[PDB]
């Protein structure tokens, strides 16, 4: 029928199972009020419901929000629309200082006498809010081993002015404000993107390249404005592009009736990158697989300065990436990896990790608790034979 | 096949009403 | 430059709007203004927009 | 100079031919013929594709092309592409008779034409026979 | 009436735009190319006409337009949308620039990379009067540009720019600026303060971006 | 509800036996404390007294608004039915946890304060694309694979049904699986068979329907597909027929094909670029395998590649049996007349035979089954293949 996998297998299980059933049967025995078409459970608003709600009824107001057009002289005398109600000439209430009421500002205005009470943060549409990352993944610089030249070049540019604005002052230079990354795939482009977004000390902003192509004209450009407007507010922010071939590579005009709307969007990226009132503290990283069919307006330095390529390292990066991926698993102490790397001369780090995840499958092809070296021998026995007579290769 | 489009607007109507028992002098 | 009072000029590109009607509504008003004053001249450069 | 070439000589990426298969599908349309022997005698069946009532029909001979005193043929495909082949195959059978003074056997006459039809598929980029 | 810049995309066109706006004191007014393209129809004809009315109120005024090829395009048999608002705003730009009701109180500067897209109506002689090409720096301008950007940096005074300008082949003003920037950091790698001829020569090897090796079967 | 977050022994260690029995003690005693509330002071304090305090606190006419943005803790911005927007404070009566932007609310008259939330409907996109129920036959339908069955089971099912072995060695399961082979093999069958016997949600996508005559909608449908698949449930995303929509950059042209390039470029990033999607199973099916873009073929995206061959005389004897399992069979027929003879024809051809014999019999209004039914049906399926074949004699 069945058997014990480890000793008291059901004996810990139903002890856990009925008490989760009992945590239910507590609540209906106490009386639980759930699913009451959009309310709160009663155990925490019964001591909220009384007169410190009337403290939100009678002292608080409605404060209808608006938008500012301009100011006047000697006095505020502000001209303001609501949204579609009426445009008014109104005044601030006395609870503000007439300093941060600059033009083009969403502000809240009293409903009765039409006076300004609260300045509000501006309208950021959610489609670019969902590309600000707001968290940072756990990727260490040590995890991208095998790239001693490439990380060192990229350390010099993205990291060091943002954390040491001293040496560049004392010598009098300007850092190369934009870097392109390229190479064969699966090599470590996205790893370095995550690893810099780890230690950023900045407002790292993700951009997927094909999120700009849309159905209407000009709205794809209107994204790029809102990016570089938040960039000038969030001082010293990073912007990562990825697969910039969708943003535009050519200016096909022999039969100029094909792609045009991506060209207009790509020209808007050109102007707000460099030209007429520079950006200050913004660094741009790009990453593509074919850096050959791009527009040479991007290839102009000032915009894209360093061309860092990612190769298949030699023989010792593979041994080190082995020591990155096969440090973190449960193996035998009889490791060796110069034997392993000489068996796979042409391979990516993705193909390295694919072997290490394949190696754990053989222990689960078997019924083991561990990863044996001879099992990992048998893991590297198949994947040599697997990669010799692979379907695509 | 790869063809963009513009747009348009259909603005809603608006109407207001009151109890209309308010006098508008107060001057004099 | 002869009349200087009874001459209507239209760029034929600012006629468009964001609403659905409202571009015809200019044209009805134009000819009706051209109906009221009797010897009127209409000039629309660059029709190729409209 | 180089971008105007049609490349009717390269194999397909499947590993087969690419232009001959386009040619062989033209034979199935515009013509229907057959022949049957099992004893002394042999027949040929033809079909008038254009049977309009203002033609002369004064040739008093047709698709059956008597190419020898012992052989004839029935052709289907591009019409005047045959007239190159019928005049050529008629002379191969006749230069054989000049060489040996003996009528041409029916086997090796067919091999003489099939070496000509292959030669346009082998090299050149010349359009093959349909 | 109107001055046009054109040339290769690194010869310096935004420079004289920013430079003369820096020197003069009139109302300088910027304008990009794709700013006139909007979502709804109209809205460039609204936008161009409101732009020039702002220039009339502040009568010493100069308007700069960049990437004019984004809106200036030779028309043809086009369908659907896309172009079917772009030429409409473009014609409004032509009319509000030149022709009916002329003015002398606004000056227009434009700059593109490619010329052959543009209408003859834009280039006519009265919409854009003077046509100014920008050539690539020949020999001595490359020596001149690299001297300009070497101002702040600590240069060892045994450096011939004419040796540099003869070995910086087929660069533009942006690339000659980039060689000067990279040569400072290469000295920062080994911690040297001043520069050398080798520092610039290694910067040239980086900007040219020599890819690979084993090219040894020559000579 | 979120009573204790610790699971870290994850075995038959004595630690979990101690911790969960502590949780048994703190819950029994909380119950036995509160059981002695309805025993000695069994009062009904808040049946209507909580309600009539609040139903009188809110207005009797309720008005539905719409969230726009959320500011610090109590005041957010809303939108009325016409567009008039109000900077009103919410109360501690509404679930603040299911309060995301783009949701309907309940408002007040004088202060217009947010009083309650209205629950949402079901999105139509699930009802479009999800095979909702267990559709079709189980593993009694399949004809003798037993190795291809074994690979898909330990890649999807055994990771999902019994996750305990991967978390012993800490090794993540492989992500992507390609199904490929000659057409008519059973690629759609094996997807639906796993869709039959499953525990998570399944999503079927025909790849040819990802080409819009508008533009930008290619990447738009992709970025919403995995968005729904992530937000809904444990999910298995199956996309049939990616071979003729995502092949390679064959000439780098424009005018539509450049748009198709952009759709696959979004799909490539939406598959795997950033913030590993989690509990998302991707299964892809092709006929051809060679003309595929190798940036999709690389590991990190797809790790399993499974050949689908054609058996000759062994599994067919059940495929001919299963397709004739629900029909009559007169005694004049032998399946070995056709199984032993030809060795290449697909399982789809077998279904084409086993339906045509049912067509030939009832067209002539006859009884059960003849041998000449299977004779003429096999002859027909030859012409069903051969009449679309341009092959002459040895190419
Ligand atoms: N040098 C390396 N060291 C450690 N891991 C690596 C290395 N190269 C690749 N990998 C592994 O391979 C996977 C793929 O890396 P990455 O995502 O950077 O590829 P990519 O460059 O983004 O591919 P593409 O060019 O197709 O976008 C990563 O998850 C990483 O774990
Ligand atoms: N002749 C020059 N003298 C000095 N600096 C120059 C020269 N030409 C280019 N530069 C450098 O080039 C940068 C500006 O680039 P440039 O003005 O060529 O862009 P553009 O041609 O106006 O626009 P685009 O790059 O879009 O074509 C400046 O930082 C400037 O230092
Ligand atoms: N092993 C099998 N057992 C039963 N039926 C099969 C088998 N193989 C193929 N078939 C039949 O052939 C069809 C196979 O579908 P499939 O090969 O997935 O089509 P495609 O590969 O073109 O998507 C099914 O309808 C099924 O009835
Ligand atoms: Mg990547
Ligand atoms: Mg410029």
């Amino acid at each position: 029928k069945t058997y014990g996998q480890s000793t008291y297998s059901r004996q810990i299980k139903q002890v856990e199972d009925d008490i989760q059933q009992l945590l239910k049967k507590i609540n209906e025995l106490t009386g639980i009020k759930e699913s009451d078409t959009g309310l709160a459970p009663p155990a925490l608003w019964d001591l909220a419901a009384d007169k410190q709600t009337l403290q939100s009824e009678q002292p608080l107001q409605v404060a209808r929000c608006t938008k500012i057009i301009n100011a006047d002289s000697e006095d505020p005398k502000y001209i303001i629309n609501v949204k579609q109600f009426a445009k008014f000439v109104v005044d601030l209430s006395d609870q503000v200082a007439p300093t941060d009421i600059e033009e083009g500002m969403r502000v809240g205005v009293d409903r009765n006498k039409y006076q300004i009470h609260i300045p509000l943060p501006p309208k950021i549409d959610p489609t670019v809010t969902m590309m600000q990352v707001e968290e940072k993944p756990d990727v260490t610089y040590s995890d991208v081993g095998g790239c001693k030249e490439q990380i060192e070049k990229l350390r010099e540019v993205v990291e060091t002015p943002l954390l040491h604005p001293e040496r560049f002052v004392n010598l009098g230079i300007e850092p190369p404000k934009g870097v392109l990354l390229f190479g064969p795939p699966g090599t470590g482009k996205t790893l370095c993107a995550r690893a810099v977004a780890n230690r950023t000390d900045a407002c790292f902003i993700r951009v997927i390249g094909s999120e700009l192509v849309q159905k209407y004209v000009g709205e794809g450009a209107r994204m790029v404005r809102e990016l570089f407007e938040m960039a000038r507010t969030k001082k010293a922010c990073l912007i990562f592009f990825d697969e910039i071939d969708a943003i535009g590579g050519a200016r096909f005009d022999d039969g100029a009736g094909g792609d045009n709307e991506v060209q207009r969007t790509m020209l808007e990226l050109i102007n707000q990158l460099d030209g007429f009132d520079p950006r200050g503290n913004i660094k741009v990283l790009m990453a593509t697989n074919r850096p050959d069919t791009l527009d040479p307006a991007l290839m102009r330095p000032g915009r894209l300065d360093r061309k860092i390529e990612f190769s298949l390292p030699d023989l010792e990066g593979r041994t080190h990436i082995f020591k990155i991926h096969a440090r973190s698993m449960s193996v035998e102490r009889d490791i060796r990896f110069e034997l392993l790397a000489r068996l796979c001369p042409n391979s990516t780090g993705a193909e390295i990790r694919s072997v290490c995840t394949e190696a754990g499958m053989f222990a689960i092809r078997a019924r083991r608790k561990i990863a044996t070296e001879k099992d990992f021998l048998e893991a590297v026995n198949k994947v040599i034979k697997s990669y010799a007579k692979f379907s695509a290769t | 096949x790869x063809x963009x489009x513009x747009x348009x607007x259909x603005x809603x109507x608006x109407x207001x009403x009151x109890x209309x028992x308010x006098x508008x002098k107060x001057x004099x | 430059s002869q009349l200087d009072c009874n001459f209507l000029k239209v760029v034929s590109s600012s006629i468009v709007d964001k609403y659905i009607g409202e571009s015809a509504r200019l044209i009805r008003e134009m000819f009706n203004y051209a109906r009221d004053h009797q010897p009127c001249i209409i000039f629309m450069d660059e029709i190729d927009a409209i | 100079s180089r971008r105007y070439d049609s490349r009717t000589t390269i194999f397909s990426p499947e590993g087969r031919l690419y232009q001959v298969e386009y040619a062989m599908e033209a034979i199935g349309h515009a013509g229907t013929c057959l022949g049957i022997l099992a004893n002394d005698g042999v027949l040929l069946a033809a079909e008038r594709r254009n049977i309009h009532k203002l033609l002369d029909e004064v040739f008093f001979s047709e698709k059956i092309y008597k190419l020898n005193e012992d052989m004839a043929c029935s052709v289907a495909g591009i019409t005047s592409d045959a007239n190159v082949l019928t005049n050529e195959l008629r002379l191969i059978a006749q230069r054989y008779l000049l060489q040996y003074q003996e009528p041409i056997p029916c086997e090796q006459l067919v091999t003489a034409l099939c070496d000509i039809k292959q030669a346009y598929t082998q090299f050149g980029g010349k359009r093959p026979f349909g | 009436k109107g001055v046009l810049m054109y040339g290769p995309p690194g010869t310096g066109k935004t420079l004289l735009a920013r430079a003369c706006a820096a020197q003069t004191k009139a109302t300088f007014l910027k304008l990009a190319g794709p700013q006139l393209v909007q979502m709804f129809i109209g809205d460039g004809a609204k936008l161009v006409r409101d732009a020039f009315a702002l220039a009339k109120e502040k009568a010493p005024s100069i308007i700069f337009i960049d990437e004019l090829d984004a809106i200036g395009t030779k028309r043809f048999d086009s369908e659907k949308a896309g172009d079917r608002e772009v030429q409409r705003t473009m014609l409004e730009l032509l009319n509000q620039l030149d022709g009916f009701q002329p003015n002398t109180q606004v000056k227009v500067i434009a700059a593109t990379n490619r010329v052959d897209i543009l209408d003859p109506a834009l280039l006519r002689s009265g919409r854009l009067d003077r046509k100014i090409e920008f050539p690539m720096p020949n020999e001595e301008a490359r020596a001149r540009i690299m001297q300009i950007h070497s101002r702040k940096m600590n240069v060892s005074p045994d450096v011939n720019y004419e040796e540099l300008a003869r070995c910086t082949d087929d660069f533009n003003g942006a690339q000659c600026k980039a060689v000067c920037v990279e040569a400072g950091m290469i000295a920062l790698r080994r911690g040297a303060t001043e520069l050398t001829h080798e520092d610039y020569m290694e910067g040239i090897l980086e900007v040219q971006a020599k890819k690979k090796a084993n090219l040894q079967y020559y000579a | 509800a979120s009573k204790l977050p610790l699971v870290t022994p994850h075995t038959q260690c004595r630690l979990k036996l101690l911790k969960l029995e502590r949780i048994k003690d703190y819950l029994l005693m909380e119950e036995e404390f509160i059981r002695n509330q309805e025993q000695m002071k069994p009062l009904e304090e808040k049946q209507e007294e909580e309600r009539s305090k609040v139903d009188d606190l809110r207005g009797t006419p309720m008005s539905v608004g719409t969230l726009e943005e959320i500011i610090d803790d109590n005041h957010a911005i809303v939108s009325t039915s016409v567009g008039s927007e109000h900077y009103v404070s919410i109360l501690s009566f509404v679930d603040k946890d299911l309060l995301e932007p783009g949701c309907s609310v309940l408002l007040n008259h004088k202060v217009h304060a947010v009083i309650g939330v209205l629950m949402d409907d079901t999105d139509p996109l699930v009802t479009v694309m999800k095979v909702e129920k267990a559709p079709q036959e189980t593993y009694a339908d399949i004809g003798g694979l037993d190795n291809q069955i074994q690979e898909i089971k330990e890649s999807v099912e055994l990771p999902l049904t019994h996750p305990e072995y991967y978390e012993e060695m800490g090794i993540k399961p492989p992500k992507g699986v390609i199904l490929y082979g000659p057409p008519g093999t059973g690629k759609t069958l094996l997807a639906k068979a796993v869709a039959n016997q499953t525990s998570a949600t399944f999503l079927r996508v025909v790849g040819s329907e990802l080409i819009q005559k508008y533009l930008g909608d290619g990447p738009k449908l992709v970025r919403e597909l995995f968005r729904v698949a992530e937000e809904h449930a444990p999910s298995i995303v199956f996309i049939d027929e990616i071979d003729a929509i995502g092949t390679k950059r064959y000439d780098s042209n424009s005018g539509g094909e450049r748009e198709i390039q952009r759709t696959m470029l979004e799909l490539l990033n939406q598959l795997d670029g950033f913030d590993s999607r989690g509990d998302v199973k991707v299964i892809m099916a092709t006929n051809r395998i060679e003309t595929l873009d190798p940036a999709l073929i690389r590991p990190g995206r797809i790790d399993r590649k499974i050949e689908f061959p054609l058996p000759d005389e062994k599994t067919k004897k059940r495929i001919f049996q299963i397709h004739t399992s629900r029909m009559t069979l007169a005694d004049d027929v032998t399946l070995d007349d056709l199984i032993m003879a030809k060795d290449d024809l697909s399982g789809a051809d077998i279904k084409a035979i086993c339906t045509e014999a049912g067509l030939m019999a009832l067209r002539e209004r006859r009884m059960k089954v003849t041998n000449e039914d299977f004779k003429k049906s096999k002859e027909n399926v030859l012409y069903k293949k051969q009449e679309g074949t341009p092959e002459g004699l040895y190419l």
